[PDB]
């Protein structure tokens, strides 16, 4: 097939701005221009991620959504910057949000059709469609509530297609309002509803990879982004790439997940960190594996152990041996055999592709249904169910004209899902 | 000893040595037989009921045979029926088959789109709550 | 007054076709032509003096199949016929009595009982007929008996002379051919008058210490037939007394209603390169005349008794001898006369020498003799048949092959239930009190 | 009388052109051409197997039946391919067969009549017909289905005359396909029921004889056939030749066989596969023997109903009648007694192939039992647990027909058997 | 007569491709046209007045693996018109092909192939390859299958199905992909060639000494013993060969019997000197567990129907003195009712093998397809992992959700419960 892309809320701008500049360069195109890499593998699939229009030319199918100027313009003057076609961008004046209700409902449906119609105008376009893969954050307004509500109106519009995101899940520690359990408990019952698979990155991990285990002492929104960024790109690789599957999301989704309660994977990453070292190469491959499959290592703040696998698929990058690769899976999935459901026979694929990311000669990635992201979710509730208690901030809501029975039915949505995954370690 | 000579011609002469004379007063009866069988052109009449015999064994197993040979003319046809009989079936327990698709799809579609239809008349009818607060 | 032949199958034709050759070599017949050498009759016992060169006999010839018959109508004496009195039947041979007597021969019956009466239309008085044929063999085991029950409905008074060919385990057809014979000839046996076995298990058997070939031809048998056959006959296309008229055969040799059948011997049967050693003792022709090894039916009438005695002789013989002749066969003899029937012993010396065929086996015979007799002992080979059918029927054998041309098996228990009765018949007249 | 023949299914077929090939040179005839052997007998009865057309030439009065080309193009591209009249081949197109059911039901009764035709068209056409031989295989389809059905159709058109066969009943040695025991037993039955006389070839001793006395290691189809060929020549000897008998077929029935069931004949064959002392002792011998019969069996586990052997050669009936019975005295006890003179014996002058001395025979022994119960006891088994039977369920066929002709078989076999008797 | 290849689905795509490939080397096909230097019209029609070209189809519902087959030499070898693309959505799940995606497809492929039988006087059937699990191949496979029933009744049908085997497998669904296809299928198929890629990449092992098995390699693999499989109707078609035969000679029942396949000596180059293999030995080797092509053992299970095609040059004398042979140094296993099955088929014409390839120059190969009950072996350790993912509707939803009823699957399970109990059900009788 092939695929289009949203981008929209502030972070989940810088998200995917990194993101497209991280993967662009790795199949050669210039701030407008098009290949500069006399290797040749790159462009099969340029296709599932890049309309090309006139001359030579790359640009991406990607949409711009904010509901104040600002954020785009950090892009537009920036990195690649000279990419993103320009009706592409949807600026929204506006007030900004930082409360879900206004993404979702006030500001938010002001926009919608504006940009609801701009997608549709590139989905119409590309030839057989994918679905769409749309990165924000899970906590405060625009993309949060905005973002939730695009789905709910894509999804309606696109029921055959499906359906992809990437959520960042705020923290106590580097979040910015003590709203954010409203926010991410809002959107994650959306959440829950209506994608067929999401990534969690929790900023949690985020950070606790940053400063407990790679030196950084006051983490940059960059110098942690560069992070998810990584990941993502590892991440889609597959069908970004070559010709060993190429995994078309729907292929990615029921192989990945068992329950229709679309299980949100945790990724993980290989080699990590800004730029000062650790370009040793010498990344054995078991040093690989273990590295990958670690609980200081993960995407979400989880540390599977407290959950078993439900599903796991692993590509690696580089030029190394699937002799090697094949024989060191296994010997991960006994050394850890017991948490790895037994009742869903092959839970664990593997892949390798010969051209590497960023700097790294030898460098993998992870894909992880793991019961262990209730950990996750159990927590935002636990913040929330102690504040929606009292009902605190709320008041703040209720104003932009939501109803109060409408958070304790998201919250025992949430309250489900917990109790589901926590089910499933049969 | 005697002779006693019987017939004189042309071109031969008989006679008799009669040697001793029997044990004789006549005597036997042996098949010279008083009802004995002056035979009848009637009995041509004989030789048809064995023909007619013929005739029969023929005709009832020339029977037992156009019995046979149309009871083929009947399994080749119990086959052209076998088969035809069975295209008629999963021929058309195919397409049956297919309208529970087309039609449990059509449910598990129009109904999940029914959610996201409700979450849209709650949308803009509490938003029609924003006259409220304020 | 006159005779007509009637040889219905295979064997039965041969032998005509084989007697019918030494009948003209003996009146002077070349084959087409008269007799042309340098009272009123005499030859025309039994042919017709047609056209004004022909000779022509009286003479029929029926068989199921051509094969046999063609061959009469391609080497010489295809002359001597009429096309008229060769009735073929181009349709299926046979090989059991139900085939002849029921199937097949239903078809040709009236085209033949046509032709003899048509035959019999010349002839100012017919006598009867002499009819040869086989014992056992589908068309003339079969047939034959066909012709017989006609013949008699259609010509009451006149008489009738079977000559019979009794099947001989070596020299012989079809398994079958007992069934075929016990058959016939229980039919067959109300109708004839007096009939003539021979059986080939003697001729053959002659054909070896006479004749001395390892080899017994068909033909090389029946010109021995043919002989005797002459002489059997012949009596009665000479006219010279001891029997001339068929009446005198049955008046002369049988006793009794049932058909005996007289055993037949011929003298001086010697090869030629033998030839010429010649002169038999007129004594002796007659001493071998009484020979288990010199008959005709194989047997001897050492262990039977015998009921009528007969010696017919041909050539250079006054009586004066013959008698001394007889006189010391009986003094040296196990003689057996039975009972109840004084001395039979009707002489017909017949003048006429005895003219061999020229190819031949045999040679010039300046004397020889015949010897028809009625004994018990005849029944021995009757058993030795019999006792055959018995012990096939004992299992269906191969009935199930008549029954299938249409015949009730209780003809089969019937028939062979008649020559019980026949058997007893014989050995009943047997040494009495 | 005079017969035309059948030659149906790609065994009978070679069998048939083999066969033809070795009896039409015996009356010298070319592959189209007449006469070239300044001999004289041959032609008196050429009449009973060759119906003669235009000028010279002499074809035979035959009939080729297929239900796939191929076979009959390998007898007319081939052997003596040009002597058989054109309109006389019936190729099938269709589906082969080799299974019963396809040559008795479906593509069988397809042809029928385009055979059963052209067969009326020439039967017709002989001045009085004799019977038809059949040559086809008893295993496998068309042949052993279509033959069998041909058979079932010819009596009825043709209930007068009669009716014969050379059937090839098939092994597990040297056999092709494992439902052989199904096609045989479901002809066998069909055999059994409307032959006046059928020959066994059991190709079990056309193996045997072929390995296991006569030194050959890979058995062709050929260096097989030829046996079978040759024996057929020696068997029909007698109603192709001279003066003595000629024998009616018919006259070779009421002669053979006793009883109703038809009863099959085994024969057995001379000198095989040139010493030519083979002294005639020797020939007799040689011929009476279990080593050397036509069907996998061995005379001594079976007495003798009825036995016609001919000899061919330029000898004496003075040693052979003087052999004959010197066998039928070393062996006298089997040998039914109740049947008096069971054994005939025909002399002709003319050599088959290579041979100055040659005889061969024609047996109906309780001995060929042995036979039946065999290709009975591969079935019995296999019909058991219904093994591949499916495979004509679905051509159309009942599961009661098979057992209907399974215990006529196993009737049969308890036949011969209770014919041990006296 | 004549002989239409199928490959619906990307494995069967590939396999085709690979043994389509030995097809020509066999018999003399230089790409693009004639053997320049009928008999082999059993598979291919001779069109124009110089190009040879198959009797065949390719269908896969996306492009990417067809395209590779209109791109490299075999390029110019078939119609474009032969090669069904159905650019949309592959799929992975039997709901997605038998239903969904594969309901748009049906009609444009059933059309070509009847197109392709309408030159033919008088076809004989299909030989229809697909894999056992994954999405249109799993799924149309048998939507194609049941069409195909309804238009030709009589005509029989032969599937080579590719087993799916853990290690060098696709999705977590596989199970669930074959359990479903086989269930539907089984009523329609004739016979069917089960083909394990666990025995063909464990063969590429003890034999072909890979670390490493490619696609490919598996393929060429498949592509020979294929290629001896088929061929008794390719090559010795001077006339009268007819499935029915290949059919009549192995499954004794309704039931599709899973005949069991076995090629004879596999040797890899380098190694191709060493030659001269016992006719006796290729024969022995033959049953050989480790030799087999379904991962299992007829040690265990008993033996039903037996078959052995060589190719190369041999007389019988010998292939008959190593029966002879191999009877007594045997556990040999003949079941109760069936006497003893041994249709040999010689095959003369020896056996050329690719030219870059991985074995080489064999002067005497067998093949050895025998039905028996040990076949069943494997459609229990597929169940088990149905059985057991079923327990708990792992991926169910997918399928129901493209618009299948539960009862589908419960449904078909519980068939191969019924095959299961068929097969043990032959074993050792009374
Ligand atoms: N003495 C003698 N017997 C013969 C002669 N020809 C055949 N036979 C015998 O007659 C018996 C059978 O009679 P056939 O004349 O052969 O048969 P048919 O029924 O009369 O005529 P067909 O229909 O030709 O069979 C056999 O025992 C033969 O031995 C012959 O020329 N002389
Ligand atoms: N032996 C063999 N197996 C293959 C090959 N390609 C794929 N497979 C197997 O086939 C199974 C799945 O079938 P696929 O052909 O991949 O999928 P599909 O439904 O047919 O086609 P897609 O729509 O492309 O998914 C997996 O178990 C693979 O191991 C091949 O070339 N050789
Ligand atoms: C695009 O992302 C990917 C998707 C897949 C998934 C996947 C996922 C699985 C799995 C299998 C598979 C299957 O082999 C693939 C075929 O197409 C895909 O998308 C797959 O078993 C457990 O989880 C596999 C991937 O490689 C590990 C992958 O890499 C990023
Ligand atoms: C055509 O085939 C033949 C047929 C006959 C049979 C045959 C068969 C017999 C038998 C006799 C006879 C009889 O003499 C024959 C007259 O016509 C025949 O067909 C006969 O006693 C026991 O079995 C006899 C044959 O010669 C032995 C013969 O040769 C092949
Ligand atoms: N890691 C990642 N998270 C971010 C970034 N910016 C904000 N966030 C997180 O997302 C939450 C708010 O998202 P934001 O994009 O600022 O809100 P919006 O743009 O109005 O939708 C905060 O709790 C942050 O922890 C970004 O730079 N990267
Ligand atoms: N001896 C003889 N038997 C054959 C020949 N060909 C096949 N058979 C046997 O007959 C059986 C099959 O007959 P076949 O002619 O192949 O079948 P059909 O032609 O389709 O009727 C096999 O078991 C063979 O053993 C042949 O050449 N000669
Ligand atoms: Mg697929």
């Amino acid at each position: 097939r092939e695929i289009v892309h949203i981008q929209a809320g502030q972070c989940g701008n810088q998200i995917g701005a990194k993101f497209w500049e991280v993967i662009s360069d790795e199949h050669g195109i210039d701030p407008t221009g098009s290949y500069h890499g006399d290797s040749d593998l790159q462009l099969e699939r340029i296709n599932v991620y890049y309309n090309e229009a006139a001359g030579n030319k790359y640009v991406p199918r990607a949409i711009l959504v904010d509901l104040e100027p600002g954020t785009m313009d950090s892009v537009r003057s920036g990195p690649f910057g000279q990419i993103f076609r320009p009706d592409n961008f949807v600026f929204g004046q506006s007030g900004a949000g930082n409360n879900w209700a206004k993404g979702h409902y006030t500001e938010g449906a002001e926009l919608v059709d504006s940009v609801l119609d701009v997608v549709r105008k590139e989905s119409e376009s590309c030839d057989c469609l994918q679905g769409f893969q749309l990165t924000h954050s899970l906590g405060g307004g625009t993309g949060s509530g905005m973002g939730t509500l695009l789905i709910s109106k894509i999804r309606e519009e696109y029921p055959d297609r499906i359906m992809n995101t990437f959520s960042v899940v705020p923290s106590p520690k580097v979040s910015d309002t003590v709203v954010e359990p409203y926010n991410a408990t809002l959107s994650v019952h959306q959440l829950v509803e209506n994608t067929d698979e999401t990534y969690c990155i929790d900023n949690e991990a985020l950070y606790d990879i940053c400063f407990r285990t790679l030196k950084l002492t006051t983490p940059t929104y960059g110098d942690l982004n560069h992070l998810v960024s990584a990941t993502m790109s590892g991440v889609t690789t597959c069908l970004r790439f070559p010709g060993q599957l190429n995994a078309d999301l729907r292929k990615l989704a029921v192989n990945m997940v068992p329950f229709p309660r679309l299980h949100f994977f945790m990724p993980g990453f290989a080699p990590l960190t800004s730029r000062g070292s650790q370009q040793y190469r010498a990344l054995t491959v078991p040093e690989l594996t273990q590295q990958m499959f670690d609980a200081k290592n993960m995407m979400a703040a989880c540390d599977p152990r407290h959950g078993r696998y439900l599903t796991v698929a692993a590509v690696f990058r580089g030029r190394m041996s699937m002799k090697e690769v094949d024989e060191q899976m296994l010997n991960v999935q006994n050394k850890n055999s017991s948490y790895f459901v037994e009742w869903i026979p092959n839970n664990v694929k593997t892949a390798v592709c010969d051209i590497p990311p960023r700097g790294l000669k030898m460098s993998a990635t992870f894909i992880g249904n793991s019961t262990a992201i209730q950990e996750l979710f159990k927590r935002i509730s636990e913040q929330f169910t102690a504040m929606f208690r009292r009902k605190a901030f709320l008041h703040w809501y209720t104003g932009e004209g939501m109803d109060e029975m409408e958070f304790t039915e998201a919250e025992s949505n949430m309250n489900d899902l917990v109790s589901e995954y926590q089910q499933y370690q049969d | 000893m005697e002779v006693i000579e019987l017939n004189k011609c042309t071109s031969g002469q008989s006679f008799e040595v009669i040697l001793k004379p029997p044990s004789f007063d006549g005597v036997p009866e042996f098949n010279a037989s008083l009802p004995r069988r002056p035979s009848l052109e009637e009995i041509q009449k004989k030789l048809e009921a064995a023909e007619e015999r013929r005739k029969y064994q023929e005709a009832e197993l020339l029977k037992h045979l156009a019995e046979k040979r149309e009871h083929e003319r009947e399994v080749i046809q119990k086959a052209i029926e076998e088969n035809n009989n069975f295209i008629k079936m999963a021929k058309e327990k195919l397409a049956q088959k297919m309208e529970s698709n087309k039609e449990n799809r059509e449910a598990h579609l129009a109904a999940m789109l029914e959610r996201l239809q409700e979450k849209d008349k709650h949308a803009e009818e509490v938003r029609k709550n924003k006259e409220l607060k304020e | 007054r006159e005779c007509i032949s009637i040889h219905v199958g295979q064997a039965g034709v041969q032998i005509g076709n084989a007697c019918w050759e030494l009948y003209c070599l003996e009146h002077g017949i070349q084959p087409d032509g008269q007799m042309p050498s340098d009272g009123d009759d005499s030859f025309n016992t039994f042919f017709s003096e047609t056209g004004a060169g022909k000779h022509v006999p009286r003479a029929v010839f029926v068989d199921l199949e051509p094969t046999v018959i063609d061959e009469v109508r391609t080497g010489t004496y295809r002359q001597l016929f009429h096309p008229e009195q060769l009735i073929t039947g181009k349709e299926d041979a046979a090989n059991n009595y139900a085939r002849g007597h029921y199937t097949i021969g239903k078809e040709i019956i009236d085209l033949v009982l046509d032709r003899i009466r048509k035959l019999a239309d010349q002839c100012t008085g017919l006598q009867g007929f002499s009819v040869f044929h086989s014992f056992g063999g589908g068309t003339g085991s079969g047939f034959t008996s066909l012709l017989m029950e006609r013949l008699s409905v259609d010509y009451g008074k006149k008489s009738k002379l079977e000559f019979s060919i009794y099947p001989a385990p070596q020299v012989s057809t079809a398994v079958v051919e007992p069934y075929n014979s016990i058959l016939t000839t229980h039919t067959t046996l109300e109708h004839s008058d007096c009939a003539f076995m021979v059986d080939n298990e003697a001729i053959y058997d002659i054909c070896r210490r006479n004749l001395d070939i390892e080899r017994p031809t068909y033909t090389n048998l029946n010109r021995l037939i043919g002989q005797i056959v002459s002489s059997i006959t012949a009596s009665l296309r000479f006219d010279g007394a001891l029997n001339v008229d068929l009446t005198e055969f049955q008046t002369n040799l049988v006793p009794y209603p049932r058909i005996h059948f007289p055993l037949a011997t011929y003298a001086p049967v010697i090869s030629a390169e033998k030839a010429y050693h010649e002169q038999l003792s007129v004594a002796e022709i007659t001493n071998a005349c009484f020979e288990p090894a010199n008959q005709m039916v194989k047997c001897d009438p050492r262990h039977g008794k015998y009921m009528a005695c007969c010696l017919l002789y041909r050539g250079d013989v006054v009586p004066k001898d013959v008698n001394a002749a007889i006189a010391t066969i009986k003094t040296k003899r196990t003689i057996q006369f039975v009972d109840w029937c004084p001395t039979g012993f009707k002489v017909g010396i017949n003048y006429e020498p005895p003219t061999v065929v020229p190819g031949g086996d045999l040679a010039k015979v300046q004397r020889a003799v015949c010897m028809l007799s009625n004994t018990t002992a005849i029944a021995e080979a009757w058993a030795r048949l019999d006792h055959k059918f018995d012990l096939m029927y004992a299992k269906r054998a191969f009935v199930h092959w008549y029954v299938g041309e249409g015949m009730e098996e209780g003809e089969f228990s019937e028939a062979r239930e008649d020559m019980a009765a026949l058997e007893k018949d014989y050995e009943e007249v047997g040494v009495d009190s």
